[PDB]
């Protein structure tokens, strides 16, 4: 939480994509679609 | 001359040799004990302060 | 409690010409060879390692100043001078009688230097024992790591344009070289290029670096891929050339490669500490009118 | 020890101090006699400008003396 310290090789967040939970909102939404 | 007048100030320092007047026995004195502190002290001389 | 004294003598007297450029420089910093309080001439100076008949040096007197002990002069006595001892972290004064003059201030730090410049600024020549004394050069840590710097570039291209002569042209190299700005005030150094021997040892070693440096770090980089790999090594790989990152590795063998990284780390110490670590004394305080100048002396 | 006589612009070295900070001594030329620049580090925040936030208490301090 500085402005100095901005690119911080590891920073506090991090990304995280569970995609068995993505590809059903794609193909219901594919659907009605 | 131009279209303005203008007005000049300067300063001047006097040399003066007063009188102060000092009336009997109001300010009161407190003497203390003179202490001694060295205070650089090297192979060729060692000074002090008191 | 402790008595310190170094009372050197003499085996014949001194004339009285040579008596007066002592009394010139009554004090003064004087390297010397051994602690003790009785002793030979042949210590006092420079003259035990570096002479006329041997080739000049810079780093073999440098290896010296770390490894001898100081000393201050205090009175001069036909024929026995009589130094002062120098002790860690010891208050003593100095007066600053140095050729060619660099001006002192207090809350600088000194460096003791070895003298790069002429004889007759430097040396005082006893005739009546043969040898000879060599007063160090005494100048300030900031001026002492900058009139080192633009002198030894001097020195590299004065060597590229006797082998060619296209390509420095002089009036370029005099310019930038010879004047030293320092503290909002400027200094003109003799050049002495009358025929700079000193400076030819690091003149070989900065250069056989700087081949060996970019083909160096190209090897280092790819032999430490990890997953604990230090995440600042990531960054300097944009400030390294491109150049440099082009290089077929192939072309030198294994026997060759460990030959040269041993050469590559075994100049990188021995030229680290010659530029950082000498006798070196700090001052706080100073008068120009008297030129006297006290200091303490760190060890280091 | 061995100490130091500064004399000093009393613009710089704000008059109240806690006695015991720690000082630096900033030099570009001799210009005079005896003028001499002492740094706290206080006064050394203000001449840097950074962020509140990287040191968040000195800069209120910092920002009364000066």
């Amino acid at each position: 939480t500085e402005a100095g310290r901005f690119w911080a090789p590891h920073p506090e967040n991090v990304l995280f994509i569970h995609k068995p939970t993505m590809e059903e909102t794609r193909r219901v939404a594919l659907g009605l679609r | 001359h131009p279209g303005f007048a203008m007005t000049v100030v300067r300063t001047d320092e006097v040399l003066a040799e007063h009188i102060l007047y000092c009336s009997r026995a109001s300010t009161s004195m407190f003497v203390g004990l003179p202490s001694v502190v060295r205070r650089e002290v090297r192979s060729d001389a060692v000074t002090f302060e008191i | 409690a402790l008595d310190k004294s170094i009372v050197v003598n003499l085996t014949s007297r001194l004339f009285a010409d040579e008596l007066a450029a002592l009394q010139s420089k009554i004090g003064s910093v004087l390297p010397l060879g051994d602690c003790h309080r009785l002793q030979n001439i042949q210590a006092l100076g420079l003259g035990c390692v570096c002479s006329r008949e041997t080739s000049p040096d810079y780093i073999q007197i440098m290896q010296y100043l770390s490894k001898c002990t100081l000393a201050v002069l205090e009175e001069v006595r036909p024929d026995s001078l009589r130094l002062t001892r120098m002790d860690p972290s010891d208050n003593l004064q100095i007066k600053n009688v140095y050729a060619p003059f660099f001006q002192w201030d207090s809350n600088t730090q000194l460096a003791v230097l070895p003298p790069l410049f002429s004889r007759k600024d430097s040396t005082i020549v006893l005739e009546s024992n043969g040898f000879d004394i060599v007063f160090p050069m005494v100048v300030p840590q900031q001026l002492g790591h900058a009139i080192l710097q633009q002198l030894l570039v001097y020195h590299i291209y004065s060597k590229i344009s006797a082998g060619a002569p296209g390509d420095v042209n002089m009036a370029e190299l005099d310019l930038y070289t010879t004047n030293v700005s320092f503290m909002g005030r400027t200094y003109r150094l003799d050049v002495d290029n009358t025929d700079l021997r000193v400076l030819d040892d690091l003149s070989m070693y900065l250069c056989i670096l700087s081949a060996l440096v970019p083909r160096g770090c190209l090897r280092l980089l790819t032999a430490l891929v990890r997953h604990d790999r230090h995440p600042l090594t990531e960054v300097f790989e944009g400030v390294v050339p491109d150049e440099v990152t082009r290089i077929d590795l192939d072309q030198l063998s294994v026997p060759d490669d460990i030959t040269r990284m041993r050469v590559m780390f075994s100049y990188l110490q021995s030229l680290s500490s010659i530029f950082n670590l000498g006798p070196r004394l700090h001052v706080y305080a100073y008068s120009a009118e008297t030129l006297a100048a006290s200091c303490w002396y760190s060890p280091r | 020890p061995t100490y130091g006589d500064f004399l000093v612009y009393s613009q710089t070295f704000s008059p109240q101090e806690p006695l015991g900070t720690f000082l630096f001594s900033f030099k570009q030329e001799d210009n005079g006699s005896s003028m001499d620049m002492l740094l706290t580090p206080t006064s050394l925040f203000m001449l840097s400008g950074m962020e509140a936030a990287k040191a968040p208490q000195t800069h209120k301090v910092a920002g009364v003396w000066y």
